[PDB]
């Protein structure tokens, strides 16, 4: 007997908080727009993939060799043009760190070809890596916390769904890159923040 | 996590293994609080004080050989967990390579 | 002259309480959702079959060599993640015990291959058997009372329909299996319970 | 010149009270349901036919060698599980008694093959006969009064239509059969009775 | 219809022609009122009194040769029409074969 | 130059009161029903034709060798089962009497084959004739006043249309037939009368 | 139209041409008022008085040779127009063959 | 460079008052009906054409050798059965008089073949002509004032459109014909007059 | 336009060119006011006065040789523009052939 | 059902036939009330008291040879029906194999 | 790496104020109509093109060799028949002056062939040119300020969109042509002005 | 931009390069204020004063050789920026060829 993935469905209710993606941009986004974010999921050959269109950005993030599929995402706009993305899969069936690939491509304002491409090492326990590539000059900062131990208090979960998140520090992962000569500052203010659940899937 | 002792001098180590064996000359080495205020900032070997918060202003010292920040004049307020972040500054983009979280109880 | 089954119809009104299926799960279901359960009936070659999709579970229960067909089902969620299913056929034209097969397969949360497969003996009078098989590790307990003498008081029948149930102890049947090291506890609290009639058929 | 049948139409307004069919059943029908009865008419080769689906019963009654076609029916449920059917044709163009065939087949509750088949003689004047056959064990009593002299007072006629009934005792007909060891009792209580006009034709 | 005379004794006949020439041994022979209360009940030649209403209880007599019910002790109330019903009891099912309605004015 | 007919149109507004058809029936019609009458017009080879379905009757009236086409009709029910039909054409372009053919065929109640067929002579000036034929025994009386000098006061004309009628006695025509042993009595009471304009054309 | 003179005797003629030359033996010949009350009624040569209104009851006489109704005892009220209707009674159906409207001013 | 016509469009807003057509009829039109008039425009081979169906009349008016196309029309009914038509084209790009052809054909009431056909001379300056032809005997008078210097005060223009009219007497044109032995009288009362803009184009 | 002088006699000419050279014998020649009241009416050479308004009744004279209407007894009120209309009477239909508008200030 | 007698000692038997002839060493044998409170609990031959309700705490004894629970100190309250449940403990899953309902009136 | 254009989308939110087109006309436009202007965009072979239909004018303006595409336009009507057009592209990725071509063709009122065709030199810095051509005699003045430093205060931006404009005088461009013997006067009154955002794209 | 000095005489130059080397004989040369009131107007070499605002009426002089407008009698109010516009008058259409914006602080 082996513990496997669950079959796909139209509406998933058991969500696991997998990632906190925190793109900072250099163009003006003033507030969270209701019904703005649009996500597309795929689970092909043990690779989870989510494509997020919204707030002038498209995020193509895939996780390799997982028994998880992306089922939900919530996007929110903080102060100083920061974009926080909360991602949710089905369930954590393995306690191993997974390799991550993020493609951040700029839909409007500053658009271009491959500005950046690197492998960001995992900050704590150094087990995994994040192949990041940025198509455009519209990104100041990227912060990705894989399996965080804390939800954002400004994110309200739907009443009919159930939320689970990591509780162990050993499963935490941090990836970060800055292109502006300021230490850190990728983090959100978390003062006046609102999240919107993305539309599809 | 790693903790420190009472009201004499706190030692917060990064414990960077440095598996790539790269030098400190191109490395952004800094510390921060649970409320995310910068303690020290080593940019390319020179300490930068512009982003250091006024609460820890002129209070922290840094040891490059042991990679350890010494916090002096412990107070009752600073019982939070302190995390050290090590970026690797590259001209194409600055990449965080290491982070660690230590605790501090006095 | 022989007493036969009735022809199929879209809306059946004379219901017979045939079974009380009482799956306990280890994942969180907090309340009974209106319009959640979906049932599909079949009556092919003297075998009644009902497939129930709801509350993270799919229940494929078939009864062999019967003149009954499943016409209704009501699902309800009790405390401590217990799922009570009430099943209704047309009428009891025979006073013999029938062999039962239940397939409990897990749609979400803990999903997998055939965790369990056994023949549960009938507890009282030992005339029949229940071929149970459980596809996934999401099931703590299964309780099935075939032809019970008592309806749940928390189940309200529709006004336009008519309900009949067994009144003899000789026609009662009990099948039970536990996978958690706790005697019994499959039973519902029956304190704050609400039932929903499943959608189709 | 000969007096013939009228051509068919969608909505007939001149109704003639032809029959009072009074099936008693042994299963529980508690009240008259609005929009329950469904009738289908046919007039092929001088034989009128009406098929009534409702209250768990299907009634296939045909009258041989008539210049009448069934245009309306009203079903009502009395006390003690009695089902009264009022039938209406176009007009009485002949003063002769007609042979009657009733097929009472049980849709739900007690269902089966041909429980009964007989030729019920006409009680008064003995001119005609009623070939009755009952498909199922769900019938206690059958009473059929062909061309009655009295309407049920509990039946309200529609305002836009016109009603005619027999006034002569010589045109009355009574057919009756009981399968339960109780003399008569097929008759309705006529205390709290409500009629519903059937849907089609 | 058939009527009867004043306050001495009423005679209600069924006037069954008996064209099938069958005997009274298998025949349910009974009478009833306009308000449908049973007067007598002949089941297989033996009078049954359980369904007889208390108003006509022990008041009616039956004559098998003339097939006639004699109602005694006429009252002012019993001016209604009385109908006699003859069923033919068969083990497959009891079939009504004859009915007749007579009147009664006193 | 010759004065010809006007071309057909969907909605005609200039109506000429051509005829007052006053069928008496022996079956019960109690009141004028709104939206009951349905008329169909035709003008083929200088013959006007109107077919009126309503109140249990179909009236097929054609006028030969005319420059008029039937554009409107209003049916009303008087007391004692009398049916008054008011007919309207376009305009009177000739001052000659026209031959009339009426077919009164019975749709419901008393239906049959050709009960009557005759040529009714015109009562005043004897210039024309009315070929009447009655298909059924449902007609007591027929009265037809062609080009009357007086409208019924109980007929209200529509506001957007215009009405013209004959003013000369020399253009009047009377045709009448009775089948019941009562002199005249075909005439309406004209006490409580209401007219309905027929639906089509 | 045809009118008549003052308060002595009114003569209302039908003026039937009788082009088919049929006899009065099968002819329903009658007169009526503007308010449609029957004056006389000749059914098959015999005067019928059952449908005659009480206002003209026993007041009108009929002449078959001149086909003329004589109204006696003229009043102020009877200034209306009077119409005579001639039906041809046939066993298949009674057909109106002639009608005429005359006036009367006194 | 040459000044040409404008391209066609669905809704034109710059209207030029080109003509005042003032047909008098001998049949009764009592008032102006909202939504009665229907116009159809054409501009083929430098000939403008407008066909107006309304108030029992069809008006086929074409102007030869023009750089104008008919874009609007407003019909109104005055007292004594007079029909005033106001016509509007795009713009006046030439200061020359144009030849006019009017076909007035009678849709209802008095209908027929070509009652009249003539060339009406232009009353002032005698530069142009109006080929009039009247199909039917329903016309008493025709008055046509081409490029009038005054709008009717009873005509209200739509708020979103713009109106221009002639201001020079040298561009005025008068055509008139009477068939009734009364001098003039074609003119409207202009006391109680209302105009309706025609439907299409 | 053409105007006329003060309170002696006004002359309103039609100034018909008569290019078709047709005679006055078949010509409807008439004058009218700005409020459209008829001044004179020459039908076929004979003046018709039935449509002449009472204000100009017996006040206007007509000269056929000069085709000119002479209006006498000028008032303060009649300062409006007067138009003369010439129809050509044809049995198929009467056709207006000429019109002219003149003014009048006194 | 099976009942027991008055206020001395109640005997509730399971009456397990043991047709598979398996031993008590792998058998979960327990009793419970109509309100479903556990009386005794035999897990693998050793009585377990953690799930025993405090009302029946230290009151019940068990006999393995007769498979019978003896309830001592009968009260007025414990007149309900008592059911005994026998599971067969298997490492893949614990399967209920027998249940019986007995009564108790004191 | 090169900075490129952004991909097309249905609804653009980051607008750059590129041009202020200020056509004066000689026909009457009285006010700004809501929903009047209709724009069509194209970006083919590095040439931006916008076609504006509204207020009697069609404006076909293309910019050569640009990394910008027209995404928005707002038209407004000032006093003295002046038409102000505000145009918005995506973003300014180059600091070079671009060659401009405007085709102003007259839809209604004064229409014609190519009245005007010239190359207007850029007034300040003389780097670019505006190939203007005017199809019709309906244009008095044309003013085009490419990359203005000031927005019109009477133009209200939508709340969900973001607006950027030039701030440097070196990027300003002025093109102007007058056909009426009045110096300047192409400028709007800017006293009572209202703008409408055009419909498509 | 170009500025000028204090309350003696302001000089606003167009600084037209005249790269096409065309003469002033066909050139509309004029100046205007930030509130867009015309200062001078040179149409074809002759100054036109009809569009000159009354505030600058008879106050400005023009020098064709240096292409410079001299504004006399400086006030406190006229501190705005002044722009000079040069059109090239062509019979097909008048085309603006040059514009410049200068400042003025006194």
């Amino acid at each position: 007997y082996k513990n496997t993935i669950c079959p796909p469905r139209q509406d998933y209710r058991y969500w696991y908080f997998v990632a906190e993606l925190t793109i900072g941009v250099n163009y003006d986004i003033n507030s969270t727009i209701i019904g703005e974010c649009h996500m597309s999921e795929s689970y092909i050959d043990r690779n989870a993939n989510i494509v997020l269109t919204g707030y002038g950005l498209k995020i193509n993030m895939t996780i390799m060799d997982t028994d998880q599929r992306f089922v939900a995402a919530a996007e929110g706009v903080g102060k100083d043009n920061k974009l926080s993305v909360l991602l949710f899969t089905t369930q954590r069936l393995d306690k191993v760190h997974h390799n991550i690939s993020v493609t951040i491509t700029c839909m409007e304002m500053n658009c271009g070809t491959t500005k950046y491409n690197s492998d960001l090492p995992e900050s704590i326990h150094k087990s995994s890596s994040c192949d990041i590539t940025i198509n455009g000059s519209c990104v100041t900062c990227v912060n990705l916390e894989t399996d965080p131990t804390k939800i954002n208090p400004h994110y309200l979960h739907p009443k009919n769904k159930y939320l689970y998140h990591n509780s162990e520090y050993s499963m935490r992962g941090s990836y970060g890159v800055t292109f502006i000569d300021e230490l850190n500052q990728c983090l959100l203010d978390i003062k006046e923040l609102s999240y919107d659940i993305c539309y599809r899937e | 996590k790693i903790q420190a002792y009472f009201n004499e001098t706190a030692d917060l180590p990064c414990q960077f293994a440095n598996s790539q064996n790269q030098s400190l000359s191109e490395l952004v080495v800094f510390w921060q609080d649970q409320e995310n205020l910068v303690l020290n900032e080593v940019y390319l070997g020179k300490e930068k004080f512009d982003s250091v918060h006024s609460k820890y202003m002129g209070r922290t010292s840094f040891d490059s050989d042991s990679w350890t920040l010494r916090l002096h004049n412990l107070q009752i307020k600073d019982k939070g967990l302190y995390q050290c972040i090590i970026h690797h500054k590259k001209p194409t983009g600055m990449i965080r390579i290491h982070q660690m979280n230590s605790e501090l109880s006095v």
